């Protein structure tokens, strides 16, 4: 999966049509690259490793396109997360105060957003054989088992809307004509997300209140997606929201005097080793890690160099994990180069990540708190 | 002339013996990762500077949203030259990477050359059931007319 | 490309045409736009609450008037086929659309 990521600006920013006709150049050539065009403007291309970006590169400003094209450095896409359910419920009410929905967040069974992703679950099943998997696997309550309704963002993702509206549900004959919208929201919010504008990662929002106006003229379809999208956001917020980084593998062949010496350079990276075995057969070791992203650079550069080409390590994706850190902490202070000690990483990544990408300056856990002025 | 040599193996092993003191014992190229021609004349042209490795003149002469853990480093932008590196110029293509080869020396005779060296690990082949095969049973028939030996037996 | 009307004004009163384009202009066309007040009073969508900043996307019906993120306009219109008013209940022609700031266009 497309973790790692590069933006790139060409010196000549008139050339700019031909640097971009390269980038898709190279996003037909090479199937696993993706490329997205940032807030600011910018070109970014989503890839998945160093020696990957540089065959990028060498071909984009060569064979692809003839332009001086700026790298700046690089970071990996995180996800938003919610381990804490909202202590209030978190509503939004339509512009002609007629509806509203109220929502609440938490956290999914920690098991059930690599299920979805594996695809061993889909909404393709029928409600009945649904909850057949929901309770089977994870003991799943009756009530919820009838009432999951759609899966956040993509059809297979790590998030789900719940109800749990049923003396409310009553109501279905007008309930299920806005159950598409307040999906509709609920998929595009939770594809954008509130904290960091990164992905809401296995999270679940349970429709504790929804008040309908039952002129479908009056109700529209184009306020219930956005009020959809405001509850979702509400929740998420009024949840504290938690920053997930990804966690990278590692493994290592190296000899006899160069394990402690790999030891070193991962815990140097924040990682931590999981195999430290000799290699059965042969006079090498093996050696299984999981390290950080932004520290993976120059990873394997670093470690042969270590043991002088001794050391030698493949990398690949894994999994995601939270890094030490709380984003809405405004008593966080960060100087603007040095790196940042482990307790607030989350927030110096939300805070540079949303400058990056151009958004504002401040979220609150009240933004999306709807106006009673 | 004296052009155009042919020898046999074993003056090639005793000439190998009589200049083991002036051979390098090096069978990859994992050695020069960044030392290389390649990764030089990028940091040639780069005005880049690797701890162990020449210098050269140069052939010409926001703040807030950078995330950091660990550096961005200068061997990094010579093993990656072209990401961590903004605006290359003639920038070589870096990791090669051969096997790590496995190499064991003979030290005393005896030992004869294909045996298992103390320094290589334990095998134990280890997974769980080994599987069925239709294999050709006996006793419904099979015999072979006598010539056959090992390809090699002498 | 947006500007104001009390702004633009005594230029294009003295001299027929604008800065944004050398071409003539006709005053009456530009048509008045309203952007929300939020909870400390920034200019947020809407319909979508989200925080504008120097970068982010500017999208608007000109026939609404309405002044909200390009992400609540295309989620809301695209993936539902309503090009209506996003705050109001007004149905538009998806062509009087228009768009202040798109930094990659």
């Amino acid at each position: 999966t497309s973790v790692i990521k590069i933006a790139v600006e060409p010196v000549n920013p008139s050339e700019l049509p031909k640097m971009l006709d390269g980038l898709r150049k190279v996003n037909k050539s090479y199937p696993s690259l993706t490329t997205k065009v940032e807030e600011s403007g910018e070109h970014v291309i989503l890839g998945t490793g160093e020696l990957y970006l540089d065959c990028v590169m060498h071909d984009l400003r060569k064979m692809y396109s003839e332009i001086d094209i700026k790298v700046a450095d690089p970071v990996v896409t995180f996800c938003e997360t919610v381990v804490e359910t909202s202590s209030l419920k978190c509503f939004a009410e339509t512009p002609n105060k007629k509806n509203k929905i109220t929502m609440i967040a938490e956290p999914l069974e920690k098991g059930l957003a690599e299920d979805i992703e594996n695809e061993v679950v889909q909404i393709t099943w029928n409600r009945k054989k649904l909850g057949e998997f929901f309770q089977t696997k994870y003991d799943w309550d009756l009530l919820a088992a009838r009432s999951i309704w759609a899966f956040g963002p993509d059809a297979t993702g790590p998030n789900i809307l719940v109800d749990d509206t049923l003396p409310s549900e009553v109501d279905k004959a007008l309930l299920g004509s806005v159950k598409d919208s307040i999906v509709q929201g609920f998929q595009w919010g939770t594809r954008e997300g509130p904290l960091c504008d990164e992905l809401i990662r296995n999270v679940k929002f349970k429709i504790l209140d929804a008040v309908v106006a039952q002129e479908p003229l009056h109700r529209g379809g184009g306020q219930i997606i956005p009020t959809a999208r405001r509850v979702v956001y509400s929740a998420f917020l009024m949840a504290t929201p938690r920053l997930m980084e990804p966690y990278y593998f590692v493994e290592v062949q190296a000899p006899a005097d160069c394990v402690s010496a790999v030891y070193t350079v991962l815990a140097r990276r924040r990682g931590h080793v999981t195999q430290d075995a000799p290699i059965p057969g042969s006079p090498l070791y093996t050696i299984k890690a999981f390290i950080p992203a932004i520290d993976s650079f120059g990873f394997e550069t670093d470690l042969r160099t270590h043991t002088q080409g001794q050391a030698f390590s493949l990398s690949v994706f894994h999994h995601w994990q939270i890094v030490p850190g709380d984003p809405l902490d405004k008593s966080i202070v960060i100087r603007p180069l040095e790196p940042q000690p482990a307790p607030h990483l989350a927030r110096e990544f939300m805070i540079k990540t949303r400058r990056r990408k151009g958004l504002s300056e401040d979220v609150s856990i009240s933004k999306f708190f709807d106006d009673p002025m | 002339t004296y052009q155009r040599w042919q020898f046999t193996l074993p003056m090639m092993s005793t000439l190998y013996r009589l200049a083991n003191q002036l051979l390098t014992d090096l069978v990859d190229d994992n050695y020069f990762y960044l030392f290389d021609l390649k990764a030089f004349f990028t940091s040639k042209a780069l005005n880049m500077a690797i701890p162990g490795g020449p210098k050269f003149e140069p052939l010409v002469r926001d703040i807030n949203k950078i995330i950091i853990r660990q550096p961005i480093r200068t061997e990094y932008k010579i093993a990656f030259p072209y990401l961590y590196n903004n605006l290359p110029h003639h920038v070589h293509l870096t990791w090669y990477h051969t096997p790590n080869v496995v190499f064991i020396k003979t030290e005393d005779p005896d030992l004869p050359a294909f045996y298992f060296d103390p320094l290589i690990n334990p095998i134990s082949h280890r997974h769980s059931v080994k599987s069925q095969e239709p294999l050709p049973d006996d006793d419904e028939e099979f015999e072979l007319p006598e010539f056959v030996e090992p390809f090699l037996k002498d | 490309i947006v500007f104001d009307l009390l702004n633009i004004v005594p230029w294009l009163k003295k001299y027929g045409t604008n800065p944004s384009n050398g071409e003539k202009l006709d005053g009456r066309s530009l048509i008045k736009l309203n952007f929300s007040k939020n909870s400390e009073g920034k200019y947020h969508c809407p319909v979508l609450f989200t925080v504008f900043t120097n970068n982010t996307h500017i999208v608007a019906v000109r026939t609404t008037g309405n002044v909200y993120a390009y992400e609540a306009v295309e989620q809301l219109n695209i993936k539902a086929k309503n090009f209506r008013d996003l705050l109001t209940d007004e149905p538009f022609s998806r062509q009087d659309i228009i768009t202040l700031q798109d930094p990659t266009n």
